[PDB]
């Protein structure tokens, strides 16, 4: 490998002579404690470093060694039930060999050297193998880890290893062109992975929130931006999401949050229950960890990290979801990145590639047949935050472009402690169009057409709100009032949800479809007692007004007897109405 | 034909790499850089001098090194391959095909900067076409010849009015008794900065149409190297120019969402250390806009016609 | 009337009014960034006239 | 021991000494002249063919004849012990209180290393801090990091010198009783005149709180880089007090506005091309390295409480100095200059102030049980009455109703009373007692906020015991 | 050059109310016509060129449109022109540089317009100089400038902008000629801020 | 301004009757400075000068709009020069009037620029006080002596 | 040197209403006097060097007009010191640098007005120094940082002016002289923005 010497030092930038064959943008060990940092310029015999970590008490002449090898990441066994920061280093291992600080120049692995795994070879020799095939399969937790062929490698097998417990570091199948395959292997985290093909976005990505995916719903393999300010349900609607979503692994990006945040979402992680299986949430969730202090190089790199890893997930099979928390915090450490470089600013002080690499990012998402010939997806939802709640800066722009969703939030439905606080007047979706061939042959044939007449009559209330702020709520005619009432009962018995409750947590589409079906019919026949003249408040006071509101907290399993006597019940009592 | 081979490599900072005895490298070129690993990367000549050439990079110079890198010629000029089997085909922007098929056999080889069109040459524009909408037919009426863009938002539909526009166009011959029969017809259509949401839209929409057989795709996706949105509505230009004036079709050119192309030509300004204009732009847009827009129009002598219809959102 | 005279013209003017100063000095501040760089640019190159 | 005396250029703050090679990055320096004056420095570029040295005070009496730099330390380190409750020191480690210097235990490096993220645990326990709109609305949790924004004119270094004098904790509160533990303050004074100097050097040695408490105080005409320097200082002593003996600390930190303009000189000085609005594009970073230190961690009984100050520019709160802290802090109070020229003190305005970790540290186990409840009804109640008093200076007072009139009196009862406390000591239990009071004048059914059990039991006392002594 | 200059006290007659009669221009004067995109600049200086009451028409179009050359090139030869019952092409004179033409050329072009329509005045007529755009002159001297690796003064300009444009104004103006003639030439200008 | 300038300069008078001296003063010598002037408002002043008589007490310095730029360095301070060799030296009473200082401050900033001087706000050099200050400051009077100097600068306001 | 500094007990008076009622300056202390040009800057100042109760008054005007400085040359003979009753220019002292004076002496004119005020302070006099602008320092020292090619700071000012700014106003306050009396010095600045 090619070794120098220091040349200058000038804060975190060095200098280092006799690098002739180093190449841009590798990873190079600096000085005798072995601070890392990038070559980001060549010049004849000299390169130009720019180290991580604090540089100060280095000397001229320290040796400088380059690893010829670019920012990547391990990807293998033994990522789940794991905390890392932006750069892959396992911080609980961190912990154990050296305290409460972190010393520069630690040296630990991404995936544990020692720890024994249960082989089991799928190839004999023989066969031919190209990137992407499955080699064998490894048992961790609830699922079956597959080893994959890297997606460069191709050649023929020569030799497979039994059955039994090796670590990662064992070679497992060797080619006959003479290349080892290890449990692991190695790629750049900047650099997407290859796939067959794009498959369309036809099955929606069950969020168990009930305004979330009946409103505005997401596809799988879609994208989401939900932006709020504090105290809006951010976070919540995040681990709800996790706890509840059809997604099989959940990944977990915190770029630069602050230190008491992420003490709050490193203690509570832990102690949630998956409810698919009763076990720990974290033992398919991997969590990507960065505060404010730490160097800015893994805080600008965090979310390339977690969607490399992420993609390589969806390669086994599976799907994924994805959550980056506060990417303007990601782009925070970007625009100081490139003041650090000397470019030249555009906007607010961004770089003018902001938006080139927000739709680099966002563009990996998608439903994708893998090169072993299986179905996968990855679902991305990105939090962001204005400064003022102006929509106009550049990171709201940028991102306003390439989503497909857009959840606004709002703290004034949260000062009237009414959650979830979404804007559903400035939220949309572009998902509903090619979700319904899906909804009317899996949830009900009036799906769509009652999910128009709800939306038809929350716009109707919408209208009448410059007759309430001037005449009193009470003066206005009975057809009037009732579409006001409606209103209310839709914004307080549907629009609402309570995470902490044990069976209103988590909402299906039979349910949620029973409950407008519910609604509606109430409404009908007040409309048309309405033609027949009666007293609007008598509507008002009918027993039928407790079975629309104590339908939330009915059981899934109890769900349908219970529709069935609301059903009966309010033609029985409209019926039994003079 | 021989190649040269050039490995006096001497510096590389970000986008811009230093040759040191090129002094047979015309201005503006297309040269060759392979790299230690045998990954091939395209790049071309922006400055030349007796001490160094100034050579730009298309995509990122990740894995390049002094000591292995060299830099090989390909043209003096950049050239598209055109013919007229493209009808019906798909590219990339950079002129490869996507479609799965084998590439075309060139009959001509333009440059893809093209050249002005005297003034004297030109005619005037004065045949209206019928598009079916009334806002546009009666009081911002089209015609052949014409560059009309559309002035959109965020939100608002301009890729299904630009559609309905493409679905909708006629010529009403008999308004003027010009008898009966239609010069053929054809649409090209580049994409820039587009996302594959959209891109499945437009795909469907030419299908379920049928106007796919006459039409040829320019696609550019966002994550595509941010050099090739440069070139993409030049190749897209060059073949509509092509096709007009030597085989008389009269071609329809969509550009969808040339504010992709603006930030792309800021990023690329920008990389090079240059004065900025209004809002961090280039001072010079307004030429490079120019050699774009200018290239519609009809010629005298001649029966072929180009029209254009950009779209642009308004930030 | 004067609640829809306010809504409707004050504000909306006082808005565009704080967009336009907003470039105007941002457009100002770039300039700046450039003189810097051409001037350490020069300062840079002082240096290497006699080594 | 070894002086370098190949001096080469001099020009302002810089000067360039050739074959220094043997000097680290980052050292500290001394400037050896003709008339034997010692001068400070550090390095601040090394390279093959010579080094730049940033020289400390002035550079008149300096020639290239006679010059000599001669080497003191390779990393700036600060002589930590127990003895120093009760010194002052000059920013840089040097007593000016006339007392002998210190003993060293340890010598750390003023620059400290990032606490683990897995290592914390999440704060639970809050402080008295004595004035009743921190304590009942803006409670302040012991980790916490809550800033204060204030103006030009307005009061900061009185309410600084006033919460640093009254500052305790209160342990019978919590569970059965626990135990006494021991606590600290640590003062850091940046960019601070002589008026602000002798002002804060009587307060401390006027009623004994010096015994408990370490400052650093740094002049206005002292160099810059001992103002960069002395923040660092003061949380390394904190952190040293804290996670080494089970202190609990209270740093406060006097005007960080100071320390951003004297961290853009020192970029400018080093031919930096600066960021948004001329200030270091890595301001960010900086300022999370000092306010990122305090903290509690698990394992560990003691903690560090940060509490900076900082003066608004132009009263825009959209300057990078406010906007950039509101990024990292834990919510901000916010001195308000109206209620200053009504005469209230301290100005402190309950409307746009926050703190975000208030909810960790009430509720039944400390303090007392009905403190949310009361904080959000005065909350609410105060927000009605500031817009009912500007309706009555068009629609006239009789023109309201009996429930808009009460609402007027307590805004102005509440302003008149809970607010301006002047000099007093108040405990939790007086500023609840009071706050109990004003609601009194609101009639019951009205505090929607509170539930039955605790109007039932406490509702109904006058506020005599105030009003007889405001 | 010339003997003497005289002071302008015959009018300009454009053909428009509103520019004859509110606000005048003179035989030797010179006018600047600023204005939005869609505002009217060209279909005004067109409307010059074909009403006024001037012998002979310089027609200057610095970096704008290729299509409105070809409409001048084929309406005028069919008109007539006011004053002497011709076609109205005999009298104009057409420089045209379009806007994908070379950058370079767009300043020699104002010189060369102004320098025949200098040319003409000396021979006793009224002559009538249209410029389409000046600020593309301005971007030609910017680039030019950026080229030159000068410091820019204001918004990227050359600082000697305000000198070119001064001399280019100043050559209008009713004089007597070297020959003892009278003649005069006004000077249009637009602007495209 | 021109006609507000040239109604000053015709209409200017003392009042020693209001002063109580009695005496009968004589009419002001004019010094006139233009920088890139307009040939519409120098024959304008020409004529002006020519109707009002004051052409015999006058001394011009003209520098048209078409001649190099440079030279709108030199014209005032030859004008101030000759403005106090008369007021201090013959005991005249002269009026000064210096057409447009807009132009000479683009001059100075064309010298400025091209001399890579540190700028001002504006794209001006930093000096442009100083170098304003050493023209407008000639003027005033001095004890024991009957002269004195009256500066009427003018300029546009962009 | 000094022995030891004291806090303000001791108003300053000045004798404007708005200025001793509701913005008082204690003895020793500093004040800042800003605004555009023509808001009343200097007549303040004259005014304060007239009716102040300061023993002793010094001027410096550090690049302004020099008619600000003859009027004081010439009224000052006339008036009457208040507290004495002679002549009020025979306890003032004048340091005159117009702005037609070479630019480096601007900032010496400054240090010897200081230097000057210290040395009156040690005779156990109350010395109040009035400095008519601190601006044109900072331009001077911009155009001498013009002529050495350092970088500059946000406005092209060097990057060691507020060092200097806090060094030239941490010189007042009131203290205890060498030689055991008591003296104060008053700073007034004016800035012109
Ligand atoms: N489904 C829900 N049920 C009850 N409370 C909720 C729900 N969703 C959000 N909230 C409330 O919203 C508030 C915001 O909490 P969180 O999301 O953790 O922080 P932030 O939104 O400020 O990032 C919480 O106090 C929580 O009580
Ligand atoms: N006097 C006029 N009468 C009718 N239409 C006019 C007139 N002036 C301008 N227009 C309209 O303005 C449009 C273009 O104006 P144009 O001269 O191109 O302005 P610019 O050159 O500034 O873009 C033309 O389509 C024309 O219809
Ligand atoms: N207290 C005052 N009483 C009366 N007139 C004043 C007062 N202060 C200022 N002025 C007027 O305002 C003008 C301000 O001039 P001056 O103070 O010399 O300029 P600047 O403030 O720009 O240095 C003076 O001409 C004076 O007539
Ligand atoms: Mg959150
Ligand atoms: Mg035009
Ligand atoms: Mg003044």
């Amino acid at each position: 490998m090619i070794q120098g010497v220091i040349q200058k030092i000038a804060g975190p930038a060095v200098i280092a002579k006799g690098m002739l064959g180093a190449r841009m943008y590798d990873i190079c060990k600096v000085g005798e404690e072995g601070l890392v940092g990038e070559i980001i310029r060549l010049d004849g015999d000299t390169a130009f470093v720019q180290v991580y970590e604090d540089t100060s008490g280095l000397k001229v002449g320290e040796p400088v060694v380059s690893t010829g090898l670019p920012l990547a990441v391990e990807l293998g066994p033994g990522m789940l039930n794991g905390i890392y920061d932006g750069i892959q280093r396992p911080l609980e291992r961190i912990r154990e060999k050296t305290g409460i600080y972190i010393t520069r120049g630690v040296v630990v692995h991404a995936l544990d050297r020692e720890k024994k795994w249960a082989w089991t070879p799928m190839v004999k020799p023989g066969d031919e193998v190209r990137g992407g095939m499955v080699l064998g399969t490894v048992p961790e937790f609830g699922f079956t880890h597959k080893i994959l062929v890297p997606p460069d490698v191709r050649g023929r097998v020569k030799e497979v290893k039994p059955a039994g417990e090796y670590t990662v570091e064992e070679p497992v199948v060797v080619l006959e062109d003479g290349t080892e395959l290890k449990m692991y292997h190695t790629w750049p985290v900047r650099r997407a992975r290859p796939v067959q093909r794009k498959l369309d976005p036809n099955t929606p990505f069950l969020t168990g929130m009930r305004i979330l995916d009946v409103l505005f719903p997401v596809a799988m393999g879609g994208t989401a931006a939900i932006p709020g300010p504090f105290g809006s349900g951010k976070t919540v609607t995040q681990q709800s999401l996790a706890k509840w979503s059809n997604a099989d692994v959940v990944v977990y990006v915190g770029c630069g949050e602050r230190g008491n945040e992420m003490t709050d979402v490193l203690v509570e992680f832990p102690e949630l229950t998956d409810p698919k299986t009763g076990g720990p949430l974290m033992h398919r969730t991997v969590l990507i960890a960065n505060t404010s202090n730490m160097p800015v190089a893994a805080r600008e790199a965090s979310i390339y990290v977690g969607v490399t890893i992420a993609e390589y997930f969806r390669d086994q099979g599976f799907s994924v979801a994805l959550m980056a928390d506060s990417t303007s915090r990601w782009a925070e450490a970007l625009r100081e990145i490139s003041s650090r470089l000397e470019e030249m600013p555009a906007e607010e002080g961004y770089p003018p590639y902001l938006a080139a690499r927000l739709a680099a990012f966002y563009e990996r998402a998608g439903k994708v047949i893998t090169l072993g010939g299986e179905e996968g997806a990855v679902t991305i939802v990105g939090a962001v935050s204005p400064p003022g709640g102006d929509m106009s800066e550049p990171v709201t722009q940028s991102t306003l472009r390439i989503v497909g969703a857009f959840w606004r939030l709002d703290a004034s439905l949260a000062f009237r402690r009414h959650f979830p606080a979404i804007n559903w007047n400035g939220s949309y979706s572009l998902f509903t169009s090619a979700l319904d061939p899906w909804y009317r042959e899996n949830v009900a044939e009036d799906y769509p057409e009652l999910r128009d007449a709800i939306s038809e009559l929350l716009q109707r209330e919408a209208g009448l709100q410059e007759i309430v702020q001037l005449v009193g709520p009470d003066a206005l005619q009975d057809a009037e009032r009732l579409v006001i009432e409606v209103g209310r009962i839709i914004r307080e018995d549907f629009l609402q949800q309570n995470a902490y409750h044990e069976v209103d947590a988590y909402c299906s589409m039979k349910k949620a479809y029973g409950i407008m079906k519910m609604i509606l019919a109430f409404y009908k026949e007040a409309e048309a007692a309405i033609k027949r003249g009666v007293s609007i408040d008598e509507i008002l006071q009918l027993p039928v007004l407790e079975r629309i509101g104590r339908a939330r907290y009915v059981s899934e399993e109890e769900f349908p007897a219970y529709f069935e006597e609301a059903m009966k019940e309010i033609q029985g009592a409209f019926k039994a109405l003079a | 034909l021989l190649k040269k081979e050039y490995t006096g490599i001497t510096y590389i900072s970000g986008p811009l790499l230093f040759v040191e005895n090129a002094k047979d490298l015309a201005y503006g070129a297309i040269v060759d850089i392979k790299d230690g690993t045998g990954r091939v990367r395209g790049g071309q000549v922006i400055e030349v001098s007796e001490e160094y050439a100034v050579i730009q990079v298309f995509e990122e110079t990740t894995g390049l090194d002094l000591a292995t890198t060299s830099v090989s010629l390909v043209e003096d000029v950049a050239r598209l391959g055109v013919s007229k089997e493209m009808l019906g085909r798909r590219f990339n922007g950079i002129g490869k095909p996507i479609d799965g098929l084998p590439p075309i056999t060139p009959e001509k080889r333009l440059p893809i900067t093209g050249l002005p069109l005297n003034p004297v040459a030109r005619r005037k524009p004065e045949q209206f076409i019928q598009t079916g909408i009334s806002t546009i037919d009666v009081m911002n009426t089209l015609v052949r010849g014409q560059k009309l863009p559309i002035f959109s938002g965020s939100g608002l539909p301009a890729n299904e009015i630009a559609a309905q526009i493409a679905r909708q166009a006629t010529v009403r011959p008999d308004l003027s008794g010009e008898g009966e029969k239609e010069e053929p017809f054809a649409v090209v259509f580049a994409a820039m900065g587009i996302t594959q949401r959209e891109l499945s839209y437009f795909i469907q929409e030419f299908e379920r149409t049928g106007a796919l057989s006459r039409s040829v795709l320019f696609l550019n996706k966002a994550d595509d190297p941010t050099i090739e949105r440069i070139l993409t509505p030049r190749m897209a230009l060059t073949v509509a120019e092509y096709l007009a004036f030597e085989h008389d079709y009269h071609v329809l050119v969509i550009l969808t969402d040339m504010t992709n192309y603006c930030e792309a030509l800021r990023e690329i300004g920008a990389a090079r250390e240059e004065i900025p204009g209004r809002r961090g732009y280039p001072g010079y847009m307004y030429t490079d806009l120019a050699t774009i827009y200018e290239r519609a129009g009809v010629v005298e002598g001649k029966k072929g016609s180009v029209t254009q219809i950009p779209i642009l959102s308004m930030p | 009337r004067r609640v829809n005279a306010l809504e409707q013209v004050v504000i909306p003017g006082i808005r565009a009014q704080i967009r336009f100063i907003q470039q105007v000095l941002e457009q100002r501040e770039r300039e700046d960034t450039f003189r810097l760089k051409r001037i350490k640019g020069k300062i840079e190159a002082r240096e290497a006239e006699e080594e | 021991k070894k002086e370098y005396t190949g001096i080469t250029y001099i020009s302002g703050p810089l000067l360039f000494v050739e074959n220094a090679k043997d000097l680290a990055y980052g050292a500290i320096v001394d400037i050896k002249d003709g008339t034997g004056r010692v001068r400070g420095g550090q390095v601040i570029e090394v390279s093959e063919e010579y080094a730049v040295i940033q020289v400390f005070e002035e550079t008149t009496g300096l020639d290239l004849a006679t010059t000599s730099v001669s080497l003191v330390e390779d990393v700036a380190r600060l002589g930590v012990s127990k003895e120093m409750l009760g010194r002052r020191f000059n920013g840089i480690g040097k007593p000016i209180d006339g007392l002998p210097p210190i003993t060293p235990e340890k010598r750390l490096p003023i620059t400290g290393l990032p606490l683990n993220p897995v290592a914390r645990r999440k704060p639970e326990q809050f402080i008295q801090t004595g004035i009743s709109t921190i304590d009942v609305m803006n409670t302040l949790v012991r980790g916490q990091k809550l800033p204060i924004f204030s103006g030009s004119g307005l009061p900061a270094n009185e309410i600084a010198a006033q919460i640093a004098r009254q500052a305790t904790v209160r342990p019978d509160l919590s569970g059965e009783g626990e135990k006494e533990e021991p606590f600290a303050v640590v003062f850091a004074a940046m960019g601070i005149t002589q008026r602000e100097l002798s002002y804060f050097i009587q307060e401390f040695e006027r009623t004994g709180a010096l015994s408990r408490s370490v400052l650093f105080l740094n002049k206005a005409d002292d160099p810059t880089i001992e103002r960069i320097l002395t923040p660092r200082m003061a949380l390394t002593v904190a952190e040293y007090l804290a996670f080494e003996h089970d202190y609990h600390v209270l740093v406060i930190l006097t005007d960080m506005t100071n320390y951003c303009e004297a961290l853009r000189e020192i970029g400018a000085a080093r031919e930096e091309i600066p960021g948004r609005r001329g200030y270091p594009g890595y301001m960010y970073t900086d300022l999370a390295t000092i306010y990122e230190r305090a903290g509690v961690v698990e394992g560990k009984k003691g903690s560090v409480t940060q509490i900076p100050i900082l003066s608004m520019p132009d009263d825009d709160r959209t300057h990078p100095i406010p906007d950039l802290t509101g990024y990292i802090t834990e919510g901000q109070i916010q001195l308000s200059r109206e209620l200053h020229r009504k005469g209230i003190y301290p100005p402190i305005d309950p409307l746009p102030s926050l703190s975000r970790l208030m909810n960790n540290g009430v509720g039944k186990g400390k303090t007392r049980e009905d403190h949310k409840q009361v904080s959000d009804q005065l909350y609410s109640a105060y927000a009605n009455g500031v817009d009912i008093r500007k309706l009555v200076a068009i629609i006239g007072e009789d023109a309201l109703t009996e429930n808009d009139r009460r609402y007027l009196q307590f805004a102005d009862a509440f302003e008149r009373f809970f607010i301006n406390q002047g000099q007093q000591n108040r405990s939790i239990e007086e500023s609840l007692q009071i706050a109990w009071a004003l609601l009194s004048m609101l009639p019951q059914g009205e505090l929607k906020r509170i539930s039955k059990d605790h109007i039932g039991k406490y509702y109904g006392q006058k506020l005599e015991e105030i009003w007889g002594a405001p």
